């Protein structure tokens, strides 16, 4: 056994690092992956804030997915309050809720591509270099996004921290011509979306035909289960989420506990194995101190007492029985919820009514009860928990999907080559500033 | 010859690196022929810090955490131009609230804007911050280091109120609005604090900012969209030329 | 172009007044700001418009955004109080997903539409939706209170009946439904000016596509400044479509003689004043925007 | 020989002279020894600001009212020392919500604090003024200006951080203890700041600060008594003998 | 009087521990945070004071003004974890309608009690009606998420089963009702530290009337250190009246050279912190309270 350390990670979102144990032949025996992003702390300076403000902070959590959490912690003080938000309101949230994934979807696209090869070559897709086919590609994403942000900008208010979520509905509904604009944005998204889709699921299927990839120079063997975990899944909705509003909810707060990353990580090592040439800048240096139960950023949370994957993959296990597993089934069950999204889209503006009433007529006050919200955000289970007396935060509490899919994509490192333990990661879109909020 | 940037990502939400790839193929043109991406960890294998024309720093720094303070320490050092990115780089934003005692990290309590820590040039504000003004700031830091005279002298005029807010302070909230505009008898009753504002609190009650204090996530958005905070007229006059201008160098 | 060190750049100024009878009914003036807003949005140059709408009080206005002829219409006529008509700049080109946003204003929303566009700070999207600007011309505003007490007080005329109030010849003007007059000398109104006001250096909303004002013409008519390529292309295909009568300016009075005074009375006495606020204090001064 | 002092009333509420008239015979015993009180429009009838040794100004300055702008001014004409008594004329405090539009002066519209109008030597910040405070500081003031050195020296001292706040800044507000406390890496969860808050404006949640900022008045209050702001040792740790002389200097 | 430059001015130091039986069952150590407030309360020194009483969660103290021998028992024992004392500072004098205020608390509360006494900011009355403090010493605290983080995994017990939690001889020491002991090494502790308690100057509570702590007295006994003319009047007191055993410290191991020692490393390792803040940065510091 060697201990070698990538510090940091990239193509993810914010900041974490690997710290793996490897065998004589570089596979990984056991490896953490941890966040290092320093803890803001939302949900302990969310105590005494109004319910009002703290979905908004929440929003701040994360650039990527807001949207997840202006839902989810909206609707946690819809829970805990007992307030039931009008349809129209409802519709609207949901086509927000969609966009936001699309363009979700199509940003990992951008992440995960320089891993991958031109199909049937030994070429890898350079996404920033004006040639094609990756400069036609690119065409293609940034599209995809600019239509998903505009949506978002609409039905939400703003593409990024969206404005028109508040407790009790929206601040606002749409035009005639904004609903009608919104449609048309969708009509033109689909065919983008398919076509991306496509692209994305042979470039993938190439990658499962591959038998090494090319890491520093060297030649990296790509094994046959990699990636693989015995976590199994969770997942709350194919597309929006649950609430403890829902008569059936599709979640189960008595199968939850969360530990500190104390029962699930390893304690103090020292790197004794240094790759300068991983690219670019090199792996820890020898003689480093690691302690990842102290160095972890992050809570664990369980269910049923052991991590689980969440995401695109477990939400179609869940509800589909989706029977695929580790790195590269995450990223075609990634690939294939994109269609979902457009046609969701263009359901609720067939179904909106653009005069309705978007704002509960009474919003009450709270008086302490316990109430949570499921979002199904792009990385998965979004599960924010209040209660909320008198109109302000008494007990606040994150779930967020990367913070559940820490402990499992660790556990999911075993087997691989510790030069493409970055590609294990990344097929888990992880948000690291979301995972620690 | 194109510049060099970076994107240093401190206690951000990347939000602020989602607004710069919000230009779509504006920022593919500007990497195309202006710039080059040194640095971003979200989108390139770079692992350290290196030299850098622009650094594009968004987030704030966890003074309890080693990592962070040197990281923003060795961006000051590596850079030409600091640009605090963003209203939590600019100003703490919602990390203004953080007060520590969340696992895994209690101790981690204490969130400061860049330019507490190190001399920043230029501030872009906002949350988000919006994608136009990223890429006129890069843009114009381009014309700056590699355009002719009349192009520099442009550049630099353009830029000089986001450095005069860099030379302000470290601050922002509604309050800046009473502090700043109504309370020193400059507000004229526009009305556009509360269209800039991202979180809807700011309301005008005959005429003048009324401000939901305990829904403000104090970003500085609304003084620096106010026009009577800068309005510098040798620039804003001159909008259609000056529009023009940016057009032309992101045209294909 | 023309570069008037008081009247702003321009291409050319007029003196016009909409051709269109049911405008001009109830227009302040010429009619111009409600005529070239209708038509931009006949035209497909704007899909909606922020105006002065009516509010929930008398002779108070309420910015809206109008996306109708006849919510447009709605907006005409003068009101001599506050109107924070930038608050839904943002908002037109969200909830009501506009492309092509109009803007109507005096001149410093004019400035605030070009700051926006240039520095737009948590503005995203409104640099390149902003398709059309009108400015009125603008000596000094007022807060709802003082109109109250000019209107109530100084004219003793009840809100309720006041079918027009104009400023003019040195005179508060108002003019009450059943058809009398009343006028209140300018030197009564000063102390009820809103203060941010003499701190204005923009008369003829020098910012805006377009600018419209009355002073330089006849009753019924305005005074035109056409500035920008987006102001001369709408103007020059209203005109041909007959939207307007014209006159050149120089062929009227008391035309660009007075109005570059008054412009120049205006900005004189305010640039004194930003200057006052250098040394407002003993050792200190007072925040000048324009630094 | 007795010192001059004058009470000058801008925007105020009076309150800042209540506060001091609650010394009791505390205030009798000063005026009795060491202080003549040449002006005061509440209690004494001198038309017109004479000089005075020390200047008590409480209120903010409404800048659309010429006698006030030209009062204020005149004060520091006047006096060796300006005291900003209290925190309308430490911080603005409920009128930096002043926003206009009321009779009979709707054009009533701006007011700042009186530091931003001229130079101020000693705050005595809160809202209200603590009377204990406010007699510290005749006293003092008095012993810097008549005592021995040994006095002028102890005076010196006790007043440094007073004069510190007044070169710091004249706003105030809960946000402080955001910005250079918790911020900063300096809290240590004592809860004095609630303690000191006029309006309950403060709890604290597992220790730490909670700020109901739609509550708060801006008083700058609680910046000012958290023993994290200043903390000057040398005046602190000597409490026993710094209240005897203070004592000692009111006994009969 | 002693000036020591570690321990702050004293007039004497003995090793103590309280002859009231009942309030030993819980004391920390010897019981004089406890018997000196019981105590000052029957003599009339006090009428109320504030303690660190039992809380809404298992070891977390809630701040109380304690007006009865039986509420002031009930904070018997160390909460390793922030009390916000002072909270109820003011409130004291206000509804509770006290005259004469004890406050108990560790070093940084002493200091802002005597803050407060000669600095009042909005803190009217409170200078005058502070009548008794006493002080414990203290090396470090701890949030609430540290404690639970280090009881409940480090340590591996139940919150609801620790009857003492103890920092002593380099480890965090948890007692169970049941029994059992555990041990933290506090290397593994110092992560967990409150941020701000590592600019603290103040081991052995400097300015208290009376401090009190564990280090340097045996188990069961209490250094204590009288300070103030208050201190001294109320500690001779209790003595003659049979309310303490005493030793004379230096006759008590490890007694004081051990204490000034961990007191010096207190003050050197936090004074060094404290300038680093002044170059924290690139061309500025941190602040510093103490400049
Ligand atoms: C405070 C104010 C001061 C003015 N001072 C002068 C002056 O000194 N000299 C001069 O020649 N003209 C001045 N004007 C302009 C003049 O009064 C007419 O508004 C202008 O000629 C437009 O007339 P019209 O017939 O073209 O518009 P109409 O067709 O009658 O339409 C009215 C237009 O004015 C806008 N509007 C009405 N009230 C306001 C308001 N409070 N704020 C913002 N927009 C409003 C509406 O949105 C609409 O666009 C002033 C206008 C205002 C609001
Ligand atoms: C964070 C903390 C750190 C300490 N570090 C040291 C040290 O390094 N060396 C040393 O010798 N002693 C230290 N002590 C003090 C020691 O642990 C005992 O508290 C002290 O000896 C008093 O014991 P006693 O028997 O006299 O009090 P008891 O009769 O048991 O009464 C307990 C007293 O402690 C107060 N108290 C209990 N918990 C808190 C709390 N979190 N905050 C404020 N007040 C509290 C109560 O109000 C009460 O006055 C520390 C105490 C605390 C709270
Ligand atoms: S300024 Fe706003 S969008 Fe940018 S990093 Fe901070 S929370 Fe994110
Ligand atoms: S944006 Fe307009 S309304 Fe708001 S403070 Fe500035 S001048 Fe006043
Ligand atoms: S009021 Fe709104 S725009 Fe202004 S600082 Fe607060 S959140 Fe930002
Ligand atoms: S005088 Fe200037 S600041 Fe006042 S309303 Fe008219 S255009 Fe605006
Ligand atoms: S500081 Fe408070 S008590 Fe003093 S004048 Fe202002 S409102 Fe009154
Ligand atoms: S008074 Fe105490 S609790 Fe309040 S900010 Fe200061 S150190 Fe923190
Ligand atoms: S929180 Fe309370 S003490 Fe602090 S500035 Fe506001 S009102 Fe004053
Ligand atoms: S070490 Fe100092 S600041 Fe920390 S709790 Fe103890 S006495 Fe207070
Ligand atoms: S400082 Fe704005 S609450
Ligand atoms: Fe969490």
């Amino acid at each position: 056994t060697k201990v070698v350390e990538i510090s940091p990670t990239t193509r993810l979102e914010g900041h974490s690092k690997l710290t793996l144990k490897v065998n004589d032949q570089g596979i990984v025996e056991r490896g953490d992956w941890l966040s290092i992003t320093p803890v803001r702390g939302i949900e302990k300076l969310a105590i005494g804030k109004t319910m009002e403000q703290v979905p908004k902070i929440a929003s701040r959590v994360c650039g990527i997915c807001p949207i997840a959490h202006t839902l989810a912690s909206t609707e946690a003080m819809e829970a805990s309050i007992g307030c039931e938000i009008p349809t129209d309101a409802k519709l609207l949230r949901i086509i927000l809720h969609a966009a936001n994934r699309i363009h979700s979807h199509a940003l990992h696209n951008i992440l995960i591509l320089p891993d991958f090869y031109i199909p049937g070559t030994e070429k890898k897709f350079n996404l920033f270099a004006n040639e094609q086919p990756a400069r036609s590609v690119m065409a293609r994403i940034v599209r995809i996004r600019e239509i998903a942000q505009t949506i978002a900008a609409i039905a939400g208010g703003e593409a990024i921290h969206p404005s028109n979520p508040r407790i009790g509905g929206m601040y606002h509904n749409v035009s005639p011509r904004a609903k009608q604009k919104m449609a048309d944005l969708a009509k033109e998204c689909l065919v983008l979306v398919h076509e991306q889709m496509e692209f994305m699921l042979d470039v993938i299927r190439n990658m499962q035909n591959r038998e090494f990839v090319e890491v520093g120079g060297k030649q990296i063997p790509l094994p046959k289960k990699l990636g693989y975990h015995n976590q199994g899944v969770m997942a709350t909705a194919p597309m929006y989420g649950s609430s403890s509003l829902d008569d059936n909810p599709t979640w189960d707060f008595t199968r939850w506990k969360e530990t500190r990353p104390w029962d699930w990580y390893m304690g103090e090592v020292t790197i004794d194995l240094e790759d300068p040439s991983y690219p670019i800048g090199g792996t820890t240096k020898v003689g480093t101190k690691a302690n990842p139960q102290m160095e972890s950023c992050t809570g664990v949370p369980t269910y049923d007492g052991q991590p689980v994957e969440v995401g695109p993959r477990a939400r179609l296990a869940t509800f589909k029985n989706f029977d695929e597993k580790g790195t590269f089934a995450q990223h075609i069950a990634r690939q294939m919820e994109y269609p979902d999204c457009c046609y969701t889209i263009l359901n609720c503006l067939d179904n909106l009514n653009t005069s309705g009433k978007v704002l509960a007529d009474h919003i009450p006050q709270g008086d302490g009860s316990m109430g949570w919200a499921a979002n199904e955000a792009p990385r998965g289970s979004n599960i924010h928990l209040a209660r909320v007396k008198d109109g302000k935060v008494r007990w606040y509490d994150m779930l967020v999907p990367t913070t559940w899919n820490f402990p499992t994509c660790s556990r999911a490192l075993t087997g691989a080559p510790w030069q493409i333990a970055e590609m294990v990661v990344r097929a888990y879109d992880p948000c690291v500033s979301c995972a620690t909020h | 010859n194109k510049i060099k940037i970076g994107h240093v990502h401190m206690s951000g939400c990347t939000g602020c690196l989602v607004s710069l790839a919000d230009n779509n193929l504006g920022l593919i043109k500007i990497l195309d022929d202006y710039a080059d991406l040194v640095y971003c960890l979200t989108l390139a294998d770079v692992r350290h810090i290196p030299e850098m024309d622009v650094a594009l720093v968004e987030g704030s720094v966890c003074l309890q955490d080693h990592e962070s303070v040197e990281d923003i320490k060795e961006t000051r050092k590596k850079s030409k131009i600091v640009v605090a990115l963003g209203s939590c780089a600019c100003y703490g934003n919602i990390t203004r609230f953080s007060r520590g005692g969340q696992h895994n990290q209690p101790q981690h309590e204490s969130y400061l804007p860049i330019g507490d820590l190190i001399d920043v040039d230029v501030y872009i504000p906002g949350c988000p911050p919006s994608p136009e003004l990223i890429r006129n700031v890069a843009v114009m830091a381009y014309l700056l280091l590699e355009g002719n005279e009349e192009q520099k002298e442009l550049a630099g005029k353009y830029l000089k109120p986001l450095m005069d807010l860099a030379k302000r302070g470290t601050s922002g909230c509604f309050c800046d609005l009473m502090y700043d505009v109504i309370n020193q008898g400059l507000c004229m009753g526009c009305g556009t604090c509360a269209a800039s504002c991202p979180v809807h609190a700011i309301t005008l009650e005959f005429g003048k900012p009324q401000g939901e204090r305990d829904l403000c996530i104090k970003c500085g958005s609304c003084y620096g969209a106010c026009p009577r905070s800068f309005f510098n007229l040798d620039v804003i006059s001159e909008f259609e030329n000056i529009s023009e201008i940016i057009a032309k160098a992101l045209k294909d | 172009m023309i570069e008037d060190p008081y009247l702003g750049k321009y291409v050319t100024c007029v003196s016009a007044r909409s051709t269109d009878k049911e405008i001009l009914k109830k227009a302040q003036d010429g009619g111009i700001a409600t005529a070239l807003m209708v038509y931009a949005l006949e035209e497909g140059f704007i899909d909606g418009t922020i105006v002065a709408g009516e509010g929930d009080k008398p002779w108070q206005p309420k910015p809206v955004v109008a996306m109708t002829r006849e919510d447009i219409l709605k907006a005409r006529g003068t009101r001599y109080n506050i109107s924070p008509q930038i608050s839904w700049l943002k908002e037109a080109t969200r909830s009501f997903g506009l492309d092509k946003v109009g803007v109507t204003g005096v001149c410093c929303q004019m400035q605030a539409v070009r700051k926006a566009q240039l520095y737009p700070i948590n503005m995203r999207d409104v640099p390149g939706k902003v398709a059309f600007t009108v400015g009125l011309f603008c000596m000094e505003n007022f807060s709802y209170k003082s109109l109250q007490s000019i209107v109530e007080d100084h004219a003793n005329q009840s809100l309720g009946s006041v079918k027009k109030m104009e400023i003019t010849k040195g005179k508060f003007w108002v003019y009450t439904e059943r058809g009398n007059v009343a006028t209140v000398p300018l030197k009564a109104t000063h102390k009820y000016e809103q203060p941010g006001c003499h701190v204005c250096l923009d008369y003829v909303s020098n910012l805006a596509d377009i600018s419209t004002g009355s002073v330089g013409s006849p009753d019924g008519w305005s005074t035109v400044f056409i500035r920008t390529k987006v102001g001369n292309e709408i103007w020059s295909k209203a005109v041909a479509d007959g939207m307007f009568e014209t006159k050149p300016i120089e062929e009227v009075k008391p035309g660009l003689d007075l109005l570059r005074k008054l412009a120049k009375q205006k900005i004189d006495k305010n640039q004194k004043t930003v200057e006052e606020r250098k040394t407002f204090g003993i050792n200190k001064g007072l925040r000048n925007p324009y630094a």
